[PDB]
């Protein structure tokens, strides 16, 4: 029911990383501040993909 | 990686992956 | 264990200069220099383009207020200035350690106030009282 | 219309150097030669500072592999100095 199992689900089978997992709650609008959370995530060197 | 290795290949930030003899990818022992 | 990986690093025979802080210290001075003589060498090339604009004018072309486009210009050479100031500072005290393969991140962000992983003091752990929680959180803080 | 201030600006009587393009090619391929300058003269230094730690050493020290901290220092200064292209590059089109 947690908004960031989903993301979890993700990383436990496919994408084995140990990268930052900021999951955002931006009601009809999360898709587009999940782009610039993922943006500033990357930029800062937190991540490159 | 396997289980042994991992706390090095999380620890090392060169640690890469080699594709190996039956096509898989898997950090190197 | 991903938290582990705030602590990857692999260190060549010999530290980073960086984290010195004293090199840090000459090359942001360094900087500082080559930037003040940026300053200067810039009012000469803004000196040199007002007048050249001058004679680049027809008199069908309006007049150009040389004290408000110099003061702009002046301006914008000194917050330039500043701006290339704090923008060295940062990439010398600030994000030295940005993406470095041979600095663990907590090094960097410790090492940009003068100190090392020793001066580090105490550690608040989740440490929810579950069996597992607590081993793993130690074991991380401890291999870290 | 919280959005709407992602185009907030105060424009003075003329349009920022930054915003045309060439001034910022001026700037950084200048930042560019200044880099490259910095570049040599750091060889100098790590140049002399080499021969400058030999002249410290006791015997009691264990003995300095010039070839090892040699390498290690020049690919330094490479990576440093691309490191600085990058980040000038940064200052002047991307981040401006």
């Amino acid at each position: 029911s947690f908004v960031n199992t989903m993301a979890a689900w993700v990383n436990m089978l496919l994408l084995s990383s140990t990268g930052p997992i900021k999951t955002p709650v931006g009601a009809c609008a999360t898709a587009v501040e999940s782009l610039d959370v993922g943006y500033d995530t990357i930029m800062q060197g937190k991540a490159r993909v | 990686y396997e289980d042994r290795i991992q706390s090095k290949v999380f620890l090392n930030p060169q640690s890469r992956v080699t594709q190996e003899s039956n096509g898989e990818l898997k950090f190197p022992a | 264990q991903g938290v582990l990986t705030t602590a990857r690093e692999k260190s060549g025979n010999f530290p980073s200069p960086l984290l010195d802080i004293k090199y840090r210290r000459r090359q942001l001075e360094l900087r500082r220099q080559q930037i003040k003589q940026w300053k200067e060498s810039e009012y000469l090339y803004l000196q040199e383009e007002v007048a050249a604009i001058k004679s680049q004018r027809s008199e069908e072309d309006g007049p150009f207020d040389e004290t408000a486009y110099l003061r702009e210009r002046t301006e914008h050479i000194e917050r330039e200035a500043r701006r290339q100031e704090a923008e060295a500072q940062t990439s010398f005290g600030n994000e030295f350690w940005r993406r470095d393969s041979r600095i663990a991140p907590l090094r960097g962000a410790l090492a940009t106030w003068g100190l090392t992983i020793d001066d580090l003091g105490v550690a608040s752990f989740h440490g929810t009282s579950t069996v597992a929680n607590d081993k793993n959180e130690s074991d991380v803080i401890c291999q870290q």
